[PDB]
Parts: structure tokens; C-alpha cells; sequence
């Protein structure tokens, strides 16, 4: 869940902050945790269930690291940015819809989507940022 | 260079062939004797051991099956063809041919004996060869041990020649040297189906040498330093030193009567500091070692080729403290008096660089762009053909960081440098000058430098580890004034031949590496499983070290040896090492209880007890296990000295077991197990505390003994009240002892793979660059 | 029936040797953050030497703690802890050829050297109580024949 | 114990002192030998028993 949350808290982070001329001292520490979440999430493959009418989709990440070379960021930085940021946003609601629509009577405070279920993973650990909602 | 010879002298990897089949055991006649110890007629043939040399003591038993695994490693073959172990069988019906002439020696001792049954002669006549050519194939009888056979027939199962043909010799090239367009390949010959080649073993390092051991690693990387100083190639045409000399003096306006900083500009402008610049830079990002900057800061020249040098090498290449002066000198020599800014007071020990102070508080946007392109200009970490590289960015590649510093720099010219004389400003803009009129040539060069990299690195097989080395390689900014002042047109790119020859002495050293790290894995591993607890492991690790051949072992501690173990302890054991190793422990136990010299223990009882029958022996008081009795282990009793407890049950009479390697004396006198001399032997233990002395007796009583008379003259069964704890050999049996062993009917082996790719280069003016343009463009 | 001065298990062990190594290693990740960078390197690179003699010092440890107890076991008179006016001065150069030269040859006193120390120590106490006795017997003495 | 001649030129190596700015770059690496080990093992081991 604070995998997740971060996963999304670093998204919108980015979709705010990531915009064409801003100096890259505002962006450096966002580009930071940008590019660990980039590296903690590729090679990993995820499913999103196909329970109800959900689409059953797969993820692969496999995407390069943002930049670090532009004194202010520019439009080919922001669209390249902005490539990258909705493939994570369309996974990371896919993984809240398919989260959402379950349930458990034993553990229902534990995850019970797979993909969820998969984030609480150690190796996903260095994900987790600011948590402040 | 002494490093260069003892790198390139490495050879690939000394292929072991195998000339006679391995054996522990050979049939041996032996007389035997009936159920009442009179002497057949007919003798009988047992396993024993070829070379019965094993010593005294469980310890030293185990430390001879340790030179055993040592001895069997070393005889281990990559290949076996068995034709070249084959000879005549003189009996065969058909004159067939037998595996090796040892097999044959055996054939014809058991044909020729009289005593031989005509069933085994038979055999022996029927033993010939099988050649299946169609499948290229060959079976040879054989007369092994189960033991030989069983390493044999390991040997023949597990060679390491696999098929060799044009394609497989043409992917041996490294993918990225095909890929390029500059490199045209070609062969001459169709390898036949028959041929053969090994594979070198390049796994990468799994002793992580690049992470705590700092003076290795050190090592390692002089080593790659120099071997990539040898290989990068040599600029051809560079523009005359004395004409650019003369055209740098004209532009800077050199005044006889005043002193002028512009004059230091023309200090060491040559073409072998260019060469040496070219080289040391292209070796240093290659073996990953390095570099300090070396500079005075009264030329201003040198600070403008620092400029560049920074643009285009990322600033981790260099050593913290020299990075941090030449960008200090670069700040308060040209950008901030050129800005009217006050000098920079830099803290030694400051988190930040000196550029990165600077492009928060420099207000232009291209000087500051720069600056911020240098602070974060650095090495990508990519696998790449599964060897991990160092890639520079594209824009360096292509050389576009070098418009972004032409505009930096221009913006500096323009600048007023409000509080300097204005003779100041011009000899700034005489050495910005001096760099401008090469805009050209300085994105050559950027592009010249990174496909030499880029090209030299795809024939790197060894992970290239971006640590920050003990030592460094001095490079003078002069030198980096000379090249950016001299570098022609000229497009110089690695030879064919010398990227061949950098990618096989790569891969030696990368093989020998791994294969000495199975050496060193194997005899630890059997040492630990062993139980050779008092093995100081110090000396496997120093040859460890010793055969990677670039190490100097009078200068690594113990400490670091040690730590060496312990790292290779986590490692596994190669497949092939292990099941020797695994076969080794398998059939120690039985090796060890074949030996004539050695019994396995001695049983102290204080009751008669009648001596069993054997074949090979008639009466015997050996023991074939130790049921029944309290057992006392030899080894930890010499181990921890204490005797009270042996010497208790010695002055108690107390039945026990002493069990351990042991050399026992054989006594065929039946007199003497009369007077019951094998009892008398263990008083020396409590008298000495001592157990190495002891020598239990070993009856053999047969009708070869002196007064045999008595056991047939009195219906008498010999009885003795210590036994020996010790087997008897194993019969045997010819039929049984008969193998086909399979092998291929031939093949060619090869070493050098590339000596059947001739490659050459398109020409120089036409060579492109990733991006598809001519590398150099300049007229 | 002898006061002795014994040490903490994890010296006698060498475990906490192990301790200092985890302290002395995230002394070597430190930033050290005004240092200049190459003192800071050399630091840390010292750091390192001693650290990866972890195996040295804790076979050192033990060995030292070992001959400790062994050399304390023929100790007869009271091991009383005081500080005394004069010290025995200890170079830390020789603590660190000692640190940086240990190997693991293992060197434990030899029961004629204990013996020896035993008997040197007993006779030192016994002749200190036997003359502490003829002192006592002669005051006394003197003092009852009113030998003022 | 450890050759003396090979810790040195491994803790030199290591510790880079000629590169440095030290006052005292001679007096760093004296009194590491063999001898001072002993002396050190005996005046540790006797004074604790003393």
C-alpha cells in the first residue's frame, strides 16, 4: 500500500513538477526518486485480474532513465517524461481498480490483488517516498 | 614494458589430452588356500592397487585423498580420442584391437596363464572393436576396476570439444566488431563437420575484485591500462607542430618587449603529447582507471583544453582533488572575471564541485547550460553482449557537446570582464580564439575519441567496474592542448587485426582467470569436505594468485589471501570438478581399505576367537567390521593427547575397538599366535602415551608357515584374541572387468579461432560513426 | 580463595571484535562532509586496513584473552586494581604492528613456562606472609619484653 | 607473523601519504615491525596481569 501510494505520490509529483522550463533544481530530487522507481519497477512483469468485467492486462516495464543533462527542461524532455508517466499512471490505476474490487473475510487489510500483493515485496521497498496524505 | 609482456604472454588454456586410461587397480596373482589352509594348486587374480602408498593415520589418509583429487584433475582430459590408445590384442580371433596397452598387458598375462578357464579365453578372443563411421564413432574393450571405469567413463562423457564450423568461428567475433560498417570480414575455408574447438570459460568475475580488494583491483586495472594504451591506434597525419606554432603566434600577436601570459600557450605543443593525450585517454575509460589532472594555472590554454576535456569525459574519470582544482582555475580564471563576478572562495572538502557553485550563481544561460552538462555528464552502465560497459551519451558521441562549449565559450567573449585590465579580456579571448578557429576539428576529435572507445570496448570481456582506483594515470593538460591543436583530418580507427588481437588477449586473460577461480574453488571445497582442519589454506590462494600472472605475491599480505578464501568458499564447484570429487568421496572408503600397507583399525578382545577363512590368506584374524565393540577413534585420541581413557581400558582389560590407519606386521607363524604374541603389542601405549608406535600383528596362517603341521595334525582352528579390522580383495573377474568404451573415431581440435577471419578496414576517409556520418568531416 | 580480574565473555570469545569491525566499516561509508577528499580517502582506506583484519584480530583477541586466563590461573596474591603512580607507557605504533603483523600461529604458554610463573609466584607470597610473620613476631616480641 | 616488507607496502599503497600534505609523511608507517607486535602482545598480556 505505501509501494503503491508512492508509485502514485511520484507520478503526480512528476506530472506537477516535470513541465517545460522549469530549472532542473526543481526537478532534481523528483528526477532522483523518478529514475529509482524506473529502475526498482523494470524487469518485473504484473497482471491486473480479471475479475468482473476488468480487463485482465499485463505490465512490462522496460524504460529508460529520465535526464539529468538540461540546465531547464525543454518540450522534448517533458513529452519523453510524459511518455513514460502514462504508461505508470495507467498501471498504477489498474492496480487501485483491481485492488479496489476485492475483498476478504479473513485478511482484508492485507492485499488482495496479485499485483499488490507483488509490490509488498522487499525488492519494491526503494520505491517508498514521502507519505504525508 | 614488463606489465605488457606478462599480459600478452598469457596462453589460452593447455589442452590436456588423454594417452592411457586412468587406473588405481591391476589385477595381481595371488596363491590360495583351502577352508583348512593348504595350498591350492591353482592361484587366483585380485584387485589391488597399482601404486599401494597410503599412509598412516585417518588425517593423513584424507590428505592423500586430497592429492588424489589433485592427481585426478590434473589427468582429466578436455578430449579423448581412444584410437590413440588402442594396440593389438594378439589373441583376438579377428585381430581386433583393445583400450590401452595396459588392458592388453592384462589380456595376455590372463591367456597366456595355464590356469585360466577356456570360458575366459573365449572372452578374450571374442574382445575386438566397433567403428560405427557413418556416426563417427568407435567402441574399444577394456579391462578396468569398477573405480577406473567409473572415472573413465566420466572422462569420455564429459569432454569439452563441441562441433566447429564457419558460423560458429564468424560469432566468435565480437556482435558489435560485425555490426560495423567499417570492418569487412572474410574466410577462406569450409571448417569440415569433423572439427573442434573449446570454449573459453568467461563468466564474469564472481570474486568482485572490483569491491574491497583495492590493490588488486589496482593491479588489474594497470594491467587493462596498458594493454588498452597498446592498442588504441596512432594519429596519422596531424597538422605540422611547427606551422600550427607559428599560426598560434600570429593569432595571439606575441610582443617581445612584454611579458605575456598568451606566451605560455605554445608550452608543450607536440605531436607526442598529443599521442600521448589520445592514448592515455581512450586506455583510461577503456580499463576504467583514473586519471589526475596535471596543469599550471599561469596558461590559460590549458585551462581552455580543461574546458573541453571536461565536456567530453565524464568527470568521474578523473581523481576528485585535480578535478576540483582545474574547475576552481577555470572558474576564477575565465568565467567569473569575465562576468564581473567576485572570485570564487572555494572550500577544500566542499560537497560541491566548483562548476556546480558556478551554475547556480552564473546568470548566462549557455555558460551556465555547459556548466550544467559537465556537473552531470556521466558514464551510462550497460550490458551489452552480457559484458557491462561504460557508455558515453550521444551528444558526445556525435559531438554535439562540443557546439554547447563553442557557445559557452562565445558568450565568454563577448563579456566585458568589467573589473579586469582590458589586456586581461584579450588574452582570455586569444586562448578562446586559439580553440575556436578548431570548432571543426574539435568535433572530429570528440567523434574520433568515442568511436575509438566504443569500438575498443566491444572487445572487452570482463565487466568494466566504474570504481575510483588506489592510483591514478597522470594526464597533462598540455597534452590535451596539443591534441585539440594538431589533430588533422585524418580518420585513424582500430585496426582489424589489432581489435582481433586486444578481444584474445582479453579472453585468456578472462578464461585463465575463471579457471584458476575453479582450481582454487575445487581444493578448497574438498579440503572443507575433507575434514583436513589443520590445512592452512594460505598456499592454495597464493598459487591462486600466482598463476593470474600479474599479481606480485611478495607484495599481498595474508590478510588479503585470506579473504580471498573466504570469498571463493561461497563460490560453487565446477560440474566436472565436483563429480570427480563426488566420485573421489564415493570410492575413498574402498581405495583406502584396498591397501596392503594400512589396516583399518585393530579390535582388542579378551577372548579367543577362531581366525576366518580366506582364500588369499587360509586363516586370518581380521575383523570385517566393528560390531560388538566399543570403538576408540586414534585420531582424536593423538589429536587431544589425552590417554586416560585407552589406558583405563588397557590396565582393565577392557574390550575395545582402535580404530584408524594403522600399519600392521604380517606374522605366518603359527608358534607365535601360539604364545599370543599379537596381545603383547599395546602395552607400549600406556607405557608412552603413544599411539602412532602401535603396529597390531596380522595372522596368516597357512600351509606355507613353518609348523603348519600343528593345525593338521590336531584338527585344530587357529583362535586369537586380537583381530585386525581390515577387508580382503576383491576377486577378479575377467568377463566382469570387460567395458566398451565409446569414444569419437576423430576429430581435429582448434585453438585460434580468429586465424581463419581475415578482416579489413574500408577506407579511413568513408569510416562512419553510430549515427551513420562520416566520423571526421572536415576538409 | 584469589581475586582475579576477569574479562567480558565477547572479548574472551573475540566476538565483539566483529562490533568494532560493523562500527569501524560505516566509518569507512561516511561522507566526512567539510574533509578534503583525499585525507578523507586516506582515512577511510586506514579504516579499511585495520576492518578487513577481521579474522586477525578476533583469532588476536582470543589468542590474547587465552594467555590472559592461562598466565591469571598462576596468579596466587590478589589481583587488586589500583592506578598506580608511574604507568607502563604503550606505543599505539607497536598496537598497530601488532593489529596489522598478527598471523594465526597460535602461541599458548608451555607448562613448564606456567609452572615456572606458578612457583616464582608462589614463593614471591609465601616469603611475603613468612616475613610479614617474623616482623609481626619481633614488634610483638619487643613490645611484651617493654623494649621501648 | 605477517611479512613485514609486504603490510608495509600494502598500508603505504593504501594510506597514499606521499600524496597528502603531512607535516610527518616519514613517521606514519615507523615502528611497524615485528619486534613492537611482541613487545606490544607482552606489555598488553603483562600488564593486565600485574
Amino acid at each position: 500500500m505505501d509501494v503503491l501510494y508512492s508509485l502514485s505520490k511520484t507520478l503526480k509529483d512528476a506530472r506537477d513538477k516535470i513541465v517545460e522550463g522549469t530549472l532542473y533544481s526543481n526537478v532534481s530530487d523528483l528526477i532522483q526518486q523518478f529514475n529509482q522507481m524506473i529502475i526498482t519497477m523494470n524487469g518485473n512483469e504484473f497482471q491486473t485480474g480479471g475479475i468482473g468485467n476488468l480487463p485482465i492486462r499485463n505490465w512490462n516495464f522496460d524504460f529508460g532513465l529520465l535526464g539529468t543533462t538540461l540546465l531547464n527542461l525543454d518540450a522534448n524532455y517533458v513529452e519523453t517524461a510524459r511518455n513514460t508517466i502514462d504508461y505508470f499512471v495507467d498501471f498504477v490505476d489498474n492496480v487501485c481498480m483491481d485492488e479496489m474490487v476485492r475483498e476478504s473475510q479473513r485478511n482484508g487489510i492485507a492485499p488482495q490483488s496479485d499485483s499488490l500483493r507483488k509490490l509488498s515485496g522487499i525488492k519494491f521497498k526503494r520505491i517508498n517516498f514521502d507519505n504525508s496524505s | 614494458e614488463s606489465i605488457l609482456k606478462k599480459l600478452e604472454d598469457i596462453k589460452p588454456e593447455q589442452v590436456k589430452k588423454q594417452t592411457k586410461l586412468f587406473r588405481i587397480f591391476e589385477p595381481r596373482q595371488l596363491p590360495v588356500y583351502r577352508a583348512n589352509g593348504e595350498k591350492e594348486l591353482r592361484n587366483r587374480w585380485y584387485w589391488k592397487l597399482k601404486r599401494d602408498t597410503l599412509p598412516d593415520g585417518d588425517y593423513d589418509v584424507r590428505e592423500y585423498f586430497l592429492n588424489l583429487y589433485d592427481q585426478v584433475l590434473t589427468e582429466m582430459p578436455d578430449y579423448l580420442l581412444l584410437k590413440d590408445m588402442a594396440v593389438e590384442n594378439k589373441n583376438s580371433r579377428d585381430a581386433g584391437k583393445v583400450v590401452d596397452s595396459e588392458t592388453a598387458a592384462i589380456c595376455d598375462a590372463i591367456f597366456q596363464d595355464e590356469e585360466t578357464e577356456g570360458v575366459v579365453r573365449r572372452f578374450i578372443a571374442e574382445m575386438r572393436q566397433r567403428v560405427q563411421a557413418d556416426r563417427n564413432v568407435v567402441n574399444y574393450p577394456s579391462i578396468l576396476h569398477p573405480i577406473d571405469h567409473a572415472f573413465n567413463e566420466y572422462f569420455l562423457q564429459h569432454q569439452l570439444v563441441e562441433p566447429l564450423n564457419n558460423d560458429i568461428i564468424f560469432n566468435y567475433i565480437p556482435e558489435r566488431i560485425r555490426n560495423d560498417v567499417n570492418y569487412i570480414l572474410n574466410m577462406d575455408r569450409n571448417l569440415p563437420s569433423t572439427a573442434r574447438y573449446i570454449r573459453p570459460n568467461l563468466l564474469q568475475d564472481r570474486l568482485n575484485l572490483h569491491d574491497n580488494f583495492e590493490s588488486l583491483w589496482d593491479t588489474i586495472t594497470t594491467s587493462n591500462y596498458i594493454l588498452a594504451r597498446s592498442v588504441v591506434p596512432d594519429l596519422k597525419e596531424l597538422v605540422s607542430t611547427e606551422a600550427q606554432i607559428q599560426k598560434m603566434s600570429q593569432d595571439l600577436q606575441l610582443e617581445a618587449l612584454t611579458i605575456q601570459s598568451e606566451t605560455q600557450f605554445l608550452t608543450g605543443i607536440n605531436s607526442q603529447a598529443a599521442n600521448d593525450c589520445f592514448k592515455t585517454l581512450i586506455a583510461a575509460m577503456l580499463s576504467q582507471r583514473t586519471m589526475s589532472l596535471d596543469f599550471v594555472t599561469t596558461n590559460y590554454m590549458s585551462l581552455i583544453s580543461g574546458m573541453w576535456l571536461l565536456t567530453v569525459v565524464p568527470n568521474d574519470m578523473f581523481i576528485r582533488e585535480s578535478l576540483v582544482a582545474c574547475q576552481l582555475a577555470i572558474i576564477n580564471t575565465i568565467i567569473y572575471p569575465a562576468f564581473g563576478m567576485q572570485r570564487m572562495h572555494y572550500r577544500n572538502g566542499d560537497p560541491q564541485t566548483p562548476f556546480q557553485i558556478a551554475e547556480q550563481q552564473i546568470q548566462n544561460f549557455q555558460v551556465a547550460n555547459w556548466l550544467h552538462f559537465v556537473n552531470n555528464n556521466q558514464f551510462r552502465q550497460v550490458v551489452i553482449d552480457g559484458v557491462l560497459n561504460q557508455v558515453l551519451n550521444d551528444n558526445i558521441r556525435n559531438g554535439h557537446v562540443v557546439n554547447q562549449l563553442m557557445e559557452a565559450l562565445m558568450q565568454l567573449s563577448r563579456q566585458q570582464f568589467p573589473t579586469m585590465p582590458v589586456d586581461y579580456k584579450r588574452s582570455i579571448q586569444r586562448g578562446i580564439l586559439l580553440l575556436s578557429n578548431r570548432l571543426g576539428q574539435l568535433v572530429d576529435l570528440t567523434r574520433l575519441l568515442a568511436y575509438n572507445y566504443e569500438t575498443l570496448m566491444a572487445c572487452i570481456t570482463m565487466n568494466m567496474q566504474h570504481v575510483q582506483t588506489l592510483t591514478t594515470e597522470k594526464l597533462q593538460l598540455t597534452s590535451v592542448t596539443s591534441l585539440c591543436m594538431l589533430i588533422g583530418n585524418a580518420t585513424v580507427i582500430p585496426s582489424p587485426q589489432t581489435l582481433f588481437h586486444y578481444y584474445n588477449v582479453n579472453v585468456n586473460f578472462h578464461s585463465n582467470y575463471n579457471e584458476r577461480i575453479n582450481d582454487a574453488v575445487a581444493i578448497i571445497t574438498a579440503a572443507n569436505r575433507l575434514n583436513l582442519y589443520q590445512k592452512k589454506m594460505k598456499s592454495i590462494v597464493e598459487d591462486f594468485l600466482k598463476r593470474l600472472q600479474i599479481f606480485d605475491i611478495s607484495r599481498v599480505p595474508d590478510d588479503q589471501m585470506y579473504r580471498l578464501r573466504d570469498r571463493l568458499r561461497l563460490l560453487p564447484v565446477e560440474i566436472r570438478r565436483l563429480d570427480i570429487f563426488n566420485l573421489i568421496l564415493m570410492n575413498m572408503e574402498q581405495i583406502e581399505r584396498a591397501s596392503d600397507k594400512i589396516a583399518q583399525g585393530v579390535i582388542i578382545a579378551y577372548r579367543d576367537m577362531q581366525l576366518e577363512r580366506d582364500e588369499m590368506y587360509g586363516y586370518v584374524n581380521i575383523a570385517r567390521n566393528l560390531d560388538g565393540f566399543q570403538q576408540i577413534n586414534l585420531e582424536e585420541l593423538m589429536r587431544t593427547g589425552d590417554y586416560a581413557q585407552i589406558t583405563n581400558m588397557l590396565l582393565n582389560n577392557q574390550p575395545v575397538a582402535l580404530v584408524g590407519a594403522l600399519p600392521f606386521i604380517t606374522d605366518s607363524s603359527v608358534i607365535s599366535l601360539v604364545a599370543k604374541l599379537d596381545a603383547t603389542v599395546f602395552a607400549q601405549i600406556v607405557k608412552l602415551r603413544k599411539v602412532d608406535t602401535l603396529k597390531p600383528i596380522l595372522y596368516k596362517i597357512n600351509s606355507d608357515s613353518n609348523d603348519f603341521y600343528l593345525v593338521a595334525n590336531y584338527d585344530w582352528v587357529p583362535t586369537s584374541t586380537t583381530k585386525v579390522y581390515k577387508q580382503i580383495p576383491q576377486q577378479f573377474d575377467f568377463r566382469a572387468s570387460m567395458h566398451m568404451l565409446t569414444s569419437n573415431l576423430t576429430f581435429t581440435v582448434y585453438s585460434d579461432l580468429l586465424a581463419f577471419v581475415s578482416a579489413d578496414t574500408v577506407e579511413p576517409i568513408n569510416a562512419v560513426a553510430f549515427d551513420n556520418m562520416r566520423i571526421m568531416n572536415e576538409l
